[PDB]
RNA sequence: UACGGUGCUGAAGCAACAAAUGCCCUGCUUCCAGGAAAAGCCUCUAAGCAUCAGGUAACAUCAAAUCGUACCCCAAACCGA
RNA sequence: CGAAGGUGUGCUGUGAGGCAUGCUGGAGGUAUCAGAAGUGCGAAUGCUGACAUAAGUAACGAUAAAGCGGGUGAAAAGCCCGCUCGCCGGAAGACCAAGGGUUCCUGUCCAACGUUAAUCGGGGCAGGGUGAGUCGACCCCUAAGGCGAGGCCGAAAGGCGUAGUCGAUGGGAAACAGGUUAAUAUUCCUGUACUUGGUGUUACUGCGAAGGGGGGACGGAGAAGGCUAUGUUGGCCGGGCG
RNA sequence: UAAGGUGAUAUGAACCGUUAUAACCGGCGAUUUCCGAAUGGGGAAACCCAGUGUGUUUCGACACACUAUCAUUAACUGAAUCCAUAGGUUAAUGAGGCGAACCGGGGGAACUGAAACAUCUAAGUACCCCGAGGAAAAGAAAUCAACCGAGAUUCCCCCAGUAGCGGCGAGCGAACGGGGAGCAGCCCAGAGCCUGAAUCAGUGUGUGUGUUAGUGGAAGCGUCUGGAAAGGCGCGCGAUACAGGGUGACAGCCCCGUACACAAAAAUGCACAUGCUGUGAGCUCGAUGAGUAGGGCGGGACACGUGGUAUCCUGUCUGAAUAUGGGGGGACCAUCCUCCAAGGCUAAAUACUCCUGACUGACCGAUAGUGAACCAGUACCGUGAGGGAAAGGCGAAAAGAAC
């Protein structure tokens, strides 16, 4: 049966990626939050 | 600077080898010493070796061969240069 | 060798260069052919380089 | 026209492997790594100057590094340029 | 924005409040409007965005005078 | 033959018939529900340059970088632990 | 000359408990009288870890199917080689995009992984392997749509949108056959080609855009003719005489 | 500063160094790819593609630099449109982004409580947004008081769970006045006389005093048990040092320290000192913040829910007197007292800790303490925001077991 992980790396990065995130004010807030969290991946990029 | 340095010959104060001398082949900068027929251990060698093991630097002194005792050395400045003497007498090493 | 090199002028540093960076050739296609034993001979040229790097800079 | 400098630093080391071998016995073409961000014309510049040789072409690949498990820690080896470089007919590097 | 460009009248926030005195948000806007004003120094007309209120200070104060502090602010025109 | 694979050498190499959903066909016929855009390309001149630049053809010569290229791909390599 | 902890034993108090001591352990412990509490667990379908039970039970994942000989090996139903058998064949064959990312090839190993064994593997370890003017991307061009200098609008954050600028799933130059590696090939080699642009040489010559026009440039269905891919048969050539 | 050294897992290899260019530590420099505000244009971050100027070419090309946007200022230019203005180009200067809390401002819940619920509560809390600083804000009376007086602001302890507010329910909750911390006052709304006197900023340079490496730093032996002594026993010694850590068991005297005494080529905080630059004090005479105060309507803030409701803020409509005047004293009036709005600046006492150093704990000791003692914001899970583990201990020494 066709489940929901579709994978397309275009989609991915246009929805989630860094170039996404940066360009609004909420996108950026992420980025923020991963940033102070640590995380060792900040986007799917 | 070091109280003990390689080719000091030294004293055992602490350990199986207490007693025995011998002359400083090298210093770790883990604080330990190895002593020239001081320390031997059996390797067990991928033959049997005998060989030194280090040994803490605090667990030898510098011998007085004057004396003919273990002393504590002590740092001055003689001509501009730093040198060690012996505590005992007051000699310079 | 900095003492030295500061003597020169800019053309015999520039020289002294190319110099190194064709040794610096040499030992590395030496090294790669696995006919360098003398490997510590890689580091001091390439740190001789940084020198007159270093040195050209002062003068410029 | 490259600078010498330049020249002097795209050339990394001769590739030895079989294919290497055939290539240089059948078609007179050298295997060489290069440096990664090396052009075809910087090798072709590099390869005349430095060698002594007359080149008819380069060709270039760059070969992904493999992902290697050290221990239990994932790691990674660099990627890397390679260049076949076919010499003119009778140079004999 | 419905700021008046005189004064700085804005919205500003408040309730209505029911005979029940139920309190629900409300804005309270300024009587803004876009007029042409004479500036006979310039031989021109410039629109401002102004309060009803505001026109009440230009004519009091001379239109000179409240341009001359519009650039004072940096308030452009 | 190192039995995995190579080397060596190599005849004939034509015709008839059948034949696509492929090609002629971005065609033709017909219908109503009436069937992208922009560049490359061709051509026209404006300001401008004006026997200079530029155009046109042949001839010669040089250039064409960089990144991908393994392998699976109706699947044991992708989506389903 | 053996602390805490662990594990026995003996004694002891009305109880929570206490004391002594064998063994283990191998460096801590702490009277008394006071002081402070993360101070006492069997339950909360409590929480974490460990280990039971059912039980050596069910099951081992399409009922396309195996048999034998030889090889290697400590060991072979499963690996390799061979002969036979069976299964798919508009696929269960072949080539890709997407997605994955070394799974590819070679050597070596069999702990774990593989629902069994494994000498085998998409498993471990090491080494190798991806070659382009012409294929694709990048690139030129735009669609939906996105972003958007100024701008218009909005408590702030922001919203919309002009000029523009991005955005393929569409338009835009050019390479074929043969050979070759363990593993790449329209990329390497052989043979034979082609495209676009730069510079120069000769000739003749109105060239020139951010503008105009043409072109690119487009639907559904249906019909038939001409073809080729391709197949079949004959001829031809080589081999055969069961 | 030095007799050792080339960071770790992690040995080896090839070397460097031992009286001073080994290494190491500190000051000041140099170098500092690409992405990222990212700024030459673009973009699926770490990539793709340019223009212009210069310089160099082996004619193939190569190197370097600059080129975002907005604001302000200046220059040159420049429509409809005559002058002009809009607009255009260039230059200079500044901004942009990030960051844990504290701070000021713009917006602003609900669960909940009221034993239901709507007023009320939760609460101007959570949260979103803007802006700042080392603190911020506030601040020099149109303040209180009560006929006596006080004398800017801020913070602490009282006053007091009082007075009040309140479906007079649930709840909310002052001030006056007192005790403290700290203390500081000024300027413009303008001419004159007069010199540039006061003092705050930027840039110097001596003087200390700290910061960023360091230096010296006391005094123990014998014997017993033991694998080993720092333990027992004996007899000594230092102490402005018995803080603490290490060493084969528990060390004042073995080692590193500690008390104490010293140290800086260079950079740098601070405090005074004297320059230069700008800034102008003193004095007399004058001036004294208008679409404002006040009002009507709507709302909000005040402990104060419209109430008999003073006072403050203002969305809307209005609108004075301006010192022979005006504000306040909790409806309102009179009297008296007190203050001077509609301009501004201002240290300290106060708030906080992403971070650095030192020290401390009747705080934890691996299911605890951080989620994380360990290569953890990792593995792993999720399209994503986001979620998020487990896992410490050989020995004194690897002597890590030749054969
Ligand atoms: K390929
Ligand atoms: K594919
Ligand atoms: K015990
Ligand atoms: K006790
Ligand atoms: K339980
Ligand atoms: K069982
Ligand atoms: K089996
Ligand atoms: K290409
Ligand atoms: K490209
Ligand atoms: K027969
Ligand atoms: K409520
Ligand atoms: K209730
Ligand atoms: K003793
Ligand atoms: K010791
Ligand atoms: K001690
Ligand atoms: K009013
Ligand atoms: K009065
Ligand atoms: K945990
Ligand atoms: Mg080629
Ligand atoms: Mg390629
Ligand atoms: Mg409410
Ligand atoms: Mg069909
Ligand atoms: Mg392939
Ligand atoms: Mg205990
Ligand atoms: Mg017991
Ligand atoms: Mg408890
Ligand atoms: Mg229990
Ligand atoms: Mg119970
Ligand atoms: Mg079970
Ligand atoms: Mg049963
Ligand atoms: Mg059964
Ligand atoms: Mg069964
Ligand atoms: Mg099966
Ligand atoms: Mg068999
Ligand atoms: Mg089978
Ligand atoms: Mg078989
Ligand atoms: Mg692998
Ligand atoms: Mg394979
Ligand atoms: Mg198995
Ligand atoms: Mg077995
Ligand atoms: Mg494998
Ligand atoms: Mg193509
Ligand atoms: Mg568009
Ligand atoms: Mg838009
Ligand atoms: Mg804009
Ligand atoms: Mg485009
Ligand atoms: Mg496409
Ligand atoms: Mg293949
Ligand atoms: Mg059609
Ligand atoms: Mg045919
Ligand atoms: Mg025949
Ligand atoms: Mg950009
Ligand atoms: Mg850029
Ligand atoms: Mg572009
Ligand atoms: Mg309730
Ligand atoms: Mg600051
Ligand atoms: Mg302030
Ligand atoms: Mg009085
Ligand atoms: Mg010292
Ligand atoms: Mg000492
Ligand atoms: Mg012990
Ligand atoms: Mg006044
Ligand atoms: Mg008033
Ligand atoms: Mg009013
Ligand atoms: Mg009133
Ligand atoms: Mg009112
Ligand atoms: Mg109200
Ligand atoms: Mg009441
Ligand atoms: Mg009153
Ligand atoms: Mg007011
Ligand atoms: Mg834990
Ligand atoms: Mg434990
Ligand atoms: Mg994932
Ligand atoms: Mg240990």
């Amino acid at each position: 049966m066709k489940r929901t992980f579709q994978p397309s790396v275009l989609k991915r990065n246009r929805s989630h990626g860094f170039r996404a995130r940066m360009a609004t004010k909420n996108g950026r807030q992420v980025l923020a939050r991963r940033r102070a969290k640590g995380r060792a991946r900040l986007t799917v990029s | 600077a070091a109280k003990i340095r390689r080719d000091d010959e030294v004293i055992v104060l602490t350990g199986k080898d207490k007693g025995k001398r011998g002359k400083v082949k090298n210093v770790l900068s883990s604080g330990k010493v190895i002593v020239e027929g001081i320390n031997l251990v059996k390797k067990h060698q991928k033959g049997i070796v005998e060989k030194e093991a280090a040994i803490q630097v605090s667990n030898v002194a510098i011998f007085n061969a004057a004396t003919g005792k273990a002393d504590r050395v002590g740092f001055r400045f003689e001509d501009g240069k730093k040198v060690r003497f012996f505590k005992s007498n007051s000699e310079t090493i | 060798k900095a003492k030295e090199l500061r003597e020169k002028s800019v053309e015999e540093l520039n020289t002294e260069l190319l110099n190194l960076l064709r040794e610096q050739f040499n030992l590395r296609m030496q090294a790669a052919s696995g006919q360098l034993q003398q490997s510590h001979l890689l580091k001091q040229v390439r740190r001789d380089v940084a020198r007159v790097k270093t040195l050209l800079n002062e003068k410029a | 026209m490259i600078r010498e400098e330049r020249l002097l630093k795209v050339l990394r080391a001769p590739h030895v492997s079989e294919k290497a071998s055939t290539a240089m016995e059948k078609s007179n073409t050298i295997v060489l790594k290069v440096a990664k961000d090396a052009t075809k014309a910087e090798i072709k510049a590099a390869v005349q100057k430095l060698f002594e040789v007359e080149v008819e072409v380069v060709n270039t690949l760059v070969v992904k590094g493999k992902v290697k498990r050290h221990g239990q820690r994932i790691g990674r080896r660099s990627d890397w340029k390679k260049a076949y470089v076919t010499l003119k007919e009778g140079q004999n590097l | 924005s419905r700021v008046c460009q005189v004064t700085g009248k804005r919205p500003v926030t408040g309730n209505n409040r029911s005979h029940a005195l139920n309190a629900t948000k409300r804005r309270f806007l300024p009587n803004l409007h876009s007029h042409r004003f004479w500036v006979e120094s310039e031989k021109r007309f410039v629109t401002l965005r102004v309060s009803a209120k505001g026109m009440r200070v230009i004519d009091k104060k001379g239109i000179d005078t409240v341009l001359a502090e519009l650039r004072a602010r940096g308030e452009k025109y």
